[PDB]
């Protein structure tokens, strides 16, 4: 019961407000929670548009 | 104010150890 | 205030040990070297000329202080110690107890009155105490700071609140 | 309190109003000196040894304990400079001349060959980091209207 | 006396305390390397 | 033997191996022991009025009112112009602040000179 | 900072081996520690440098409740000439103790072996200035020396402490709080650098005799440090080296910046300014 | 926009509740010490979380919250980076702090000020994440002093002794 | 959103598809599902209870259109009354105008960092749009002194067209 | 404005006519009440100055100063019923005549339309003043200080009102606005450069200024605890606040003719500190490193730039907050140890543990570190001064060196270290003296979350 | 390495300092040198938020080590071939660097002998 009131105290309560904060007033302002551009590499399916980005060309293919 | 502790000094001799 | 020879050369003998031990750290060693610290030390004792012996404190220290350990040990609770009145944080002086709400006070009974026993006391022997000191006066004012003891009976030492009630060298 | 007559004034110019100054300031005739009397407007206080409170013998009881003086002793002009916790002059167990010399000959002799460290540089006997599309010449900056200048590597 | 006699005394050499516990590490070494040597065998 | 400690201002002399103390004379013998008497009658007196059990203010030293007193106030009334006085108030008066006009103003000179032909670059330096 | 970066891990390591407080001595080797990382921070290794201080905050932190742990149990005394016999008396802070000491060494597969060894390696294969790579390399083998210099004294010693012997690191406290700190620093590094994704180019194409000078060097800075330490044990006459003099002194730079300037800028508050 | 944005900013106000129950004065007076390394121990564990999804991916972020000035042209406000550099220094920040914080128990299990001690080790450790968390160069600013004073208290520490307050 | 997407320009967000290489789960997937039930669904749910509870009665407010004003270059000389319309009108251009080079300045951040290290090449137009308004800005309102006024702005500008123009007629020849 | 004007004065018949024993309970509570009062000239337009009639108007520059002076008056107020109590109901009733009188010249100064009629009451706030020194001080040297405060400030203010009259008989009149509005280049003429030094030596005289910084020591030390905060708090201010007022006619001559004064100030400020450094009496300490705070806002109006004018209001007001609370520092140890050396009465953190902390932040706030406004405020001017000229943050920083190491000096000194053994007196702090120095701090660092407020015209 | 010591200690006019080289034209010496290739082209690399002072020849070979530890989280000992593929190309690469740098060491000493020889032939 102590660790789980602590548990909701400090960090149940806290996080909700956080979040609210952040979902609705911090990011409700353009621009404040920019974060790197996913990184991508050839071969995947960018998500919004479904397309492969078509892999690579050969390898060299040298080893040890 | 109250001792008994799971240790005890000694004078010039090896302290006591425990198996942990 | 005057500084005997021979004080000094217990002086310095105390202190060349203490700089001899720094060096030596290893026990068996430490009595050896103090051994032979020891040995040199003896045989020049039955001097009849005393400027034989200030001229041998003069380049002896002078060997002192050029052996001496650039970082001596010291324990902690001395003068340079790790622990040089670390504790003094925490000691506070006993009259502060005067300024406790009666709250407070009330919050410790039997010890406040056992402090207004003190406190009677040393009113009444206060001025049995100071009309011993004018006593007793040295002619031509205090020749020495050293206080005289109680010397008659039911009375007490003079000038002693301040040294039998200072604070403990452990507060906490 | 306090009166006006024990209280700091003009130079000792009379010995016996140099044996009142020295009472003035309880202390005694033989060993009471003034200032020099440089007009700085130090009158009559004193100019003890510069010896700062760590110099004070720690064992002797203090009226003060935590800076070591004595209740009415005249203090020093330049306490706080020589107060515990600011300026001390404790004898060091070597030579102040030899500590600069030393101290200053240390910073010199590691300043100067790190210059001449610069001047023959420690590398490898390796080429330089080869890079492709003109050294990134479009990627660090450059204008893509500007025309690249061409930089393209072999091998050997 | 007592500072190098009692208990206090066999004081182990300095190498000896880097090599604590080697005894029992070579000990984990064998089993878990022949647990890889069969493991890669099977492989 | 082996090399001494010459001493300096910023590093005194040990007052244990100073030769002063070394050899002794019959008028240093009253001259150290009139040293306690002096001390003697001041802390005495001290530890009387500190002990007192009511002196609830607090104890008065001279020493301090007297350093008070003559490191801010008896100064001035016992200045004199002299002329080491007279030069260091003009050294560590107006010397720096004609020093620091030079360089001030060489800076100054020298930046103006640089932007009105148009020899700096403060592309995006907008909020001066 | 390459200037800043050497002179710093010299001095501070320099100065390290000649002093006796546990706590100056560790702390001495701190401030080696973070001559290091700049010296990467030079040349193009920001990141490493960055890596070197999440290994250096696991190892270097531990060796000092660990030190601590010695310091309260043997009634609070910093002296390295009044300990000794802990190995077999204080058996987890002397492994926690020499796992430190292993560790800030870089000693091979361990958290010091992920950071210092690829920044040895980092530092020559560069163009860089040739007086720093000699401090460097000669800060690493000090780096060591200091380390023995305390298991020799503290643990592996004949003791030394007041007779009645209190030592004692059964408190649960004590043990938890240190061993959560010891399986941190065992593997720390082979975690986080086989994670964290390649920022860098690891050099490949690189002679032998500076790949293991990374581990050479420490190796003689164990050694003859083991040597000189020992030979307080042979009868010998004592005498100052004026070298130790100086080292001891903490390279007398404190009795010069802290007693020169401090008292010229206090005068000229009194003597000009103010009067 | 996952929550990789409020994870990283509740490790820093669940640092600051401590201090905040602390100002109360009828906190927890008593055993002090542990409700805050307890707490510390939680934010360790929630800071992880941030760790492993730049561990999975690399999502550097910036949280530019609250407004705080419009100097000219200049915008001065509260903004967090979690860089690389920050997402992992946190966790062991708090992981270091953690296990001396168990060991502050132990070794200063005396001092009569214990309480006060434990809040200025969290006034330090807050200013610290301060200093790694930090976009604009006025919040370096703010944790470098920040660090750099509460440094001050903490050597001085045991006031009555002369050379710590030197 | 509550901004124009055109002012603020967002280059399109491209996230990768998980690709599970490893068969062992990984946990970064179950965390954020952990998250989502125990504090996103309700900080949504409370946002739902209020934003309902919100649109009980929802107040309007716009923004005080100001009319165009004569500004100082046609104000009448002494005449202190054109003089403070033309004078406010130019003030309230300062701050709309430091409004611009704050939107120009922010984008210019948000670009850097959404890039990630890629913004030296990515981050080219932003930066020449930078220039073309942090320049003008200096030729139009810096080295104005503390006490600045139109006029004294208005008397740069004229400083302006005659250094400039002096130095184009002599080097047309 | 008559909204606050006439309450202020409204206090004066009220005190003077209150029972024997409600004067300070009175007094304070619409004192405070006046203060709220005063809250409402917060509000600023985004153009020209809130101007409510002809004869008062408040910009963005005087509302954030007027509120901090209304602010004031419960502080001296409740500074003062402890060692004044002793004395008779009248001379307590005059000495709140004097802080009322006191407030509504500088009410009415920082509010004034017309140049002159700012220099009258400007000028007339010296006789409460030199009232307040000279009666009810507490030392010998009073009366020297007040004849050093009351001629310093005197031989500066009439070769203004000279100037002033010249420009109204060259110009018309001299309202703020109409002097904004109709501004004419000063030439390099030799006249023209002695009429600048006119228009700006009396305010320059008055903040301190390196050369005439001498009754600081003598005005602020000597003076009664209720008069020395306001010497310090707001009265320098008004020698700032004409500085960026007057700052308007002069332009381009303040160019060039300030070089002597900028540079007095810049090298100033580092002796001063260093005075700091090496002082013996507490409240010396603190009237010195008043100067040299106040030297940095004379160095930054000297440049005329947004930023340099934006973090000089902000400095202004941190630093008049702060040094009125260092004097109620001050304060509180005069009463129990009945002297004002430093070393007299070191070690107070172990006998009082929350005065040691009221000592504590008002020290930090001193060292002006983030986010305080007095760092905001520093931080701003050094940035005005270096692109002015980037030598400047060697001599801008060197002061950052030495208001650090006085600061903790004086802090290390009194607070920490062994306690006095022969003091017997220090009693628990009064929870007026705790109160009071709350409502020090804590608008000071609840004005940490808005600085917009006090940033200032500029702005 | 042996360089420095025949070059400040030794003649340092046949010793090829880093910053100078190359010098000689590529084909100098050289019949048909052939150009070095790049299979990845700017677009990918630049768009696997790759670093700059990384974005070299062989970082085409760097590429995917992000790809398959992403695609491995959280196992992180997976790629061990692939990442030891990288490296190598690096030490090709890296190999490639002394023997262009003692191929115009070569053409140094080659030069200077010549240069020397006819000078007394002639
Ligand atoms: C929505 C609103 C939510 C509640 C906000 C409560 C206040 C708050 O925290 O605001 C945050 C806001 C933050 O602004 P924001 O842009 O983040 O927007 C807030 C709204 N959310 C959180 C949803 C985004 O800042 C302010 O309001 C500034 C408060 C400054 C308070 C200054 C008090 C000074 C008191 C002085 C007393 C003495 C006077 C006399 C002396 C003067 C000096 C001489
Ligand atoms: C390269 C530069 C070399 C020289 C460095 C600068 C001078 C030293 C600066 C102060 C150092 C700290 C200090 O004050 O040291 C003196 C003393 C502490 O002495 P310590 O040796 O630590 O021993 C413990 C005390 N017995 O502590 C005290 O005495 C504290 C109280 C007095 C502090 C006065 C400080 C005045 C400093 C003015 C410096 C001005 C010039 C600076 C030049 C360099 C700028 C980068
Ligand atoms: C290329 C690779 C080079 C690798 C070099 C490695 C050298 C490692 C250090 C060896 C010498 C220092 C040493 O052994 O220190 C430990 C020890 C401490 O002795 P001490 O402090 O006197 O305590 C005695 C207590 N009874 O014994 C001592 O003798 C202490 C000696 C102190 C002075 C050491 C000076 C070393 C200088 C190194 C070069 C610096 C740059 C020039
Ligand atoms: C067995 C040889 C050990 C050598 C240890 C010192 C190495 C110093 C750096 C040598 C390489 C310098 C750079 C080259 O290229």
């Amino acid at each position: 019961y102590r660790h789980s009131i602590f548990a909701v105290t400090h960090v149940l309560i806290p996080v909700w407000i956080i979040h609210y904060y952040l979902k609705y007033h911090v990011t409700a302002k353009p621009y404040t929670v920019v974060e790197r551009k996913p990184r991508i590499f050839p071969g995947d399916t960018i998500l919004e548009t479904g397309e492969v980005i078509p892999l690579m060309k050969e390898f060299p293919d040298q080893h040890h | 104010a109250g001792g008994g502790v799971h240790i005890e000094p000694r004078y010039r001799q090896f302290p006591q150890l425990t198996r942990s | 205030a005057y500084l005997t020879h021979q004080q000094k050369v217990l002086r310095l003998y105390k202190r060349a040990l203490r700089h001899l031990e720094s060096w030596c750290v290893h026990r068996d060693k430490y009595r050896y070297f103090a051994c032979l610290m020891r040995a040199r030390f003896d045989e020049h004792k039955n001097e009849k000329d005393m400027v034989k012996a200030t001229q041998l404190l003069r380049q002896a220290e002078e060997e002192f202080w050029y052996g001496q350990h650039p970082q001596p040990y010291i324990f902690p609770e001395s003068p340079g110690g790790t622990s040089y009145e670390r504790y003094e944080c925490y000691k506070v002086p006993e009259w502060c107890l005067d300024d406790w709400h009666p709250s407070e006070k009330a919050m410790y009974p039997d010890y406040f009155a056992k402090r207004e026993q003190w406190k009677r006391l040393r009113r009444e022997s206060w001025e049995r105490e100071v009309k011993q000191l004018q006593e007793e006066t040295p002619p031509g004012g205090p020749r020495t700071e050293a206080l005289p003891p109680a010397r008659k009976e039911g009375d007490l030492p003079p000038l002693w609140w301040h040294i039998v009630t200072r604070p403990r060298e452990r507060p906490m | 309190h306090v009166t006006k007559d024990m209280f700091p004034g003009p130079y000792p110019k009379t010995p016996e109003e140099r044996a009142a100054a020295a009472k003035k300031y309880n202390m005694r005739v033989e060993d009471y000196e003034p200032y020099p009397d440089d007009g700085m407007g130090y009158g009559d206080y004193p100019k003890l040894p510069d010896r700062s409170q760590q110099e004070r013998d720690p064992w002797y009881d203090w009226d003060h304990p935590d800076l070591r003086l004595n209740w009415g002793e005249p203090i020093h002009w330049d306490l706080d400079m020589y107060i515990r916790n600011r300026v001390d002059t404790s004898p060091t167990p070597v030579s102040w001349n030899t500590m600069c010399k030393h101290l200053s000959g240390f910073v010199a002799f590691m300043l100067f060959m790190f210059w001449v460290g610069e001047i023959y540089p420690s590398y490898q006997p390796v080429g330089p980091k080869q890079y492709p599309y003109n050294d990134l010449y479009l990627e660090r900056g450059g204008d893509p209207t500007k025309e690249p200048e061409p930089v393209v590597h072999y091998e050997i | 006396a007592w500072r190098y006699s009692g208990g206090f005394a066999n004081n182990v050499s300095f190498v000896g305390a880097l090599l604590k516990g080697f005894k029992w590490g070579f000990a984990a070494f064998v089993v878990a390397v022949g647990a890889e040597y069969y493991l890669e065998s099977q492989n | 033997s082996f090399p001494k400690y010459k001493p300096s201002r910023l590093a005194t002399l040990p007052a244990t191996l100073d030769p002063a103390e070394y050899d002794i004379s019959p008028e240093t013998r009253k001259a150290q022991a009139e040293r306690l008497a002096i001390r003697s009658r001041l802390k005495r007196e001290y530890l009387l009025q500190y002990n007192d059990p009511n002196r609830l203010g607090v104890i008065e030293d001279p020493a301090l009112i007297r350093w008070t007193y003559a490191r801010s106030a008896n100064i001035y009334p016992n200045f004199r112009p002299t002329p080491k006085t007279s030069l260091l108030g003009a050294l560590f008066g107006i010397g720096p602040l004609f020093f620091w006009y030079y360089v001030f103003k060489t800076d100054r000179d020298k930046k103006e000179k640089l932007i009105q032909e148009g020899k700096l670059d403060q592309t995006f330096n907008i909020s001066y | 900072t390459l200037c800043l970066g050497a002179i710093t891990t010299l001095f501070t390591a320099l100065c390290a081996i000649t002093q006796n407080d546990i706590k100056k001595i560790v702390a001495f080797s701190t401030s080696s520690q973070l001559g290091l990382m700049m010296v990467t921070i030079g040349i193009n290794q920001p990141h490493l440098a960055f890596l070197h201080i999440c290994m250096h905050a696991f190892f270097k932190a531990m060796l000092f409740m660990c030190s601590g742990s010695i310091i309260h149990s043997l009634n609070d005394e910093q002296d390295i000439r009044k300990m000794g016999g802990l190995y077999k008396a204080m058996p987890f802070t002397t492994t926690a103790l020499i796992i430190g000491s292993l560790a800030l060494t870089g000693m091979p597969y361990l958290t010091g072996f992920y950071s210092k060894d690829l920044i040895i390696e980092a530092v020559n294969m560069s163009y860089t200035n040739a007086w720093a790579l000699l401090m460097t390399l000669i800060a690493t083998s000090l780096t060591a020396a200091y380390s023995t210099r305390i298991i020799f004294f503290a643990f592996l010693g004949k003791p030394r402490f007041p007779p009645l012997v209190l030592i004692n690191e059964n408190n649960p406290l004590l043990i938890n709080s240190i061993k959560r700190l010891l399986i941190g620093s065992i593997f720390a590094g082979f975690i986080i650098s086989n994670n964290i994704p390649p920022m860098t180019v690891p050099n490949t194409t690189m002679p032998l005799y500076m790949k293991m000078t990374a581990l050479i060097v420490t190796i003689m800075g164990f050694m003859l440090a083991l040597e000189l330490n020992n030979t307080t044990y042979y009868l010998k006459f004592k005498y100052p080296s004026q070298t130790y003099k100086f080292s001891n002194m903490l390279g007398y730079y404190p009795s010069i910046m802290h007693r020169l300037p401090t008292y010229h800028n206090l005068s000229m508050s009194q003597k000009s300014a103010s009067s | 926009m996952n929550p990789f944005a409020s994870l990283t900013l509740t490790t820093l106000i669940i640092l600051t509740i401590p201090i905040m129950m602390s100002n109360s004065n009828i906190y927890k007076t008593n055993l002090y010490p542990n409700y805050v390394k307890t707490t510390v121990s939680y934010a360790f564990t929630l800071s992880l979380v941030p760790l492993l999804m730049f561990m999975h991916t690399g999502q550097e972020m910036i949280i530019s919250n609250w407004h705080w000035m419009t100097l000219q042209t200049v915008e001065l406000s509260l903004s967090f980076k979690m860089d690389y550099f920050s997402v992992m220094f946190i966790p062991v920040a708090l992981f270091v702090t953690w296990s001396i914080m168990e060991f502050s128990m132990w070794y200063m299990h005396s001092d009569p000020f214990i309480n006060r001690f434990f809040k200025y080790l969290v006034l330090f450790l807050i200013t610290m994440m301060i200093l790694v968390t930090a976009n604009n160069l006025f919040q370096l600013f703010i944790g470098w002093e920040g660090v750099g004073i509460m440094s001050f208290l903490l050597i001085g520490w045991w006031h009555g002794r002369t050379d710590a307050n030197t | 959103d509550s901004w124009d997407k055109d002012v603020y320009p967002e280059p399109p967000r491209r996230t990768p598809a998980p690709a599970p290489q490893t068969s062992l789960p990984n946990p970064v997937t179950y965390l954020t599902k952990i998250f989502d039930l125990l504090v996103d669904r309700p900080v949504t749910l409370a946002r739902e209870f209020i934003e309902q509870q919100h649109a009980k009665n929802r107040y309007y407010y716009y923004h005080r259109e100001f009319r165009r004003v004569p500004d100082i270059t046609e104000c009448e000389e002494k005449d202190i009354l054109c003089m403070f319309e033309a004078e406010m009108q130019w003030r309230r251009d300062y701050k709309v105008d430091q409004e611009i080079v704050n939107i120009i300045q922010e984008r210019l951040k948000a670009c850097q960092q959404r890039e990630g290290e890629s913004y030296r090449q990515n981050c080219a137009k932003e930066l020449e749009q930078f220039t073309q308004v942090s320049k003008a800005f200096q030729d139009r309102y810096s080295d104005l002194g503390a006490h600045y006024s139109a006029r004294k702005c208005l008397a740069k500008q004229k400083q302006r067209m005659l250094a400039e123009r002096k130095a184009a007629k002599e080097a047309a020849a | 404005m008559l909204k606050i004007i006439i309450p202020t004065t409204m206090l004066l018949p009220m005190t003077w006519m209150s029972k024997h024993n409600m004067i300070w309970i009175n007094a304070t509570v619409h004192s405070l009440l006046i203060s709220l009062i005063s809250l409402s000239l917060l509000n600023q337009l985004g153009e020209n100055s809130l101007n409510f009639s002809l004869t008062f108007f408040s910009d963005s520059l005087s509302a954030p100063l007027l509120v901090l002076t209304t602010w004031l008056l419960p502080l001296m107020l409740m500074a003062s019923q402890s060692h004044l109590s002793k004395e008779t109901t009248t001379r307590k009733k005059l000495y709140i005549t004097m802080l009322i009188l006191l407030q509504l010249f500088l009410i009415m100064t920082f509010t004034a339309t017309e140049l002159i009629l700012f220099y009258i009451l400007f000028e007339a706030t010296l006789v409460p003043t030199l009232i307040i020194i000279t009666r009810w001080g507490n030392q010998t040297e009073r009366l020297n200080a007040g004849l050093y405060f009351l001629f310093y400030t005197l031989a500066g203010s009439l070769p203004l009102l000279v100037a002033l009259v010249y420009i109204q008989n060259t110009t018309g009149s001299l309202n703020f606005l109409i002097i904004h509005y109709w501004s004419h280049p000063l030439s390099n003429s030799w006249s023209n450069i002695f009429m600048w030094l006119a228009c700006i030596m009396a305010f320059m005289v008055k903040m301190p200024l390196y050369g005439l910084h001498l009754w600081l020591p003598k005005a602020h030390v000597e003076a009664p605890i209720a008069g020395s905060m306001v010497l310090a708090a707001v009265l320098l201010k008004l020698g700032g606040y004409g500085m960026m007022r007057i700052t308007t006619i002069l332009n381009p001559l303040t160019n060039y003719m300030a070089y002597p004064f900028l540079m007095l100030s810049m090298w100033g400020m580092i002796m001063t500190s260093s005075i700091c450094l090496r002082q013996t009496d507490l409240k010396s300490l603190i009237a010195y490193s008043s100067v040299s705070h106040m030297a940095l806002v004379i160095v930054a109006i000297m440049i005329q730039t947004p930023w340099s004018f934006m973090g000089a209001t902000a400095l202004m007001i941190a630093h008049g907050l702060t040094s009125s609370m260092l004097f109620c520092l001050a304060n509180t140890n005069y009463e129990r140890v009945h002297s004002r050396t430093m070393i007299l009465a070191r070690g107070l953190q172990t006998l009082l543990p929350l005065m040691a902390t009221w000592w504590l932040m008002a020290s930090l706030t001193n060292l002006a570190l983030p986010p305080s406004i007095n760092l905001i405020g520093e931080l701003f001017i050094i940035t005005a001064s270096f692109s002015w000229s980037n030598i400047t943050i060697i001599l801008m920083g060197m002061n950052m060196m030495i208001t650090a190491l006085y600061s903790l000096y004086m802090l290390i000194t009194t607070q920490r270290g062994k306690y006095t053994h022969h003091i017997n007196n220090i009693k628990a702090s009064f929870t007026r003296e705790n109160a009071l120095m709350a409502l020090h701090i804590l608008p000071l660092l609840l004005l940490t979350l808005n600085p917009k407020m006090i940033l200032g015209p500029l702005y | 390495g042996a360089h420095l010591a025949r070059r400040y200690l030794g003649d340092a006019s046949k010793e090829p300092d880093p910053l100078r080289m190359p010098t000689f034209p590529p084909d100098y010496g050289f019949p048909e040198r052939k150009e070095r290739e790049m299979v990845a082209t700017q677009q990918e690399m630049n768009d696997a938020q790759l670093m700059l002072q990384q974005r070299d020849y062989c970082a085409h070979y760097l590429i995917q080590l992000l790809k398959c530890k992403r695609d491995s989280f959280p196992n992180f000992l997976a790629c061990k071939h692939e990442q030891h593929d990288w490296d190598y190309c690096e030490h090709l690469d890296y190999v490639k660097r002394m023997k262009e740098f003692e191929r115009e060491r070569r053409l140094l000493q080659r030069k200077k002998r010549r240069e020397q020889r006819e000078a007394e032939m002639a």
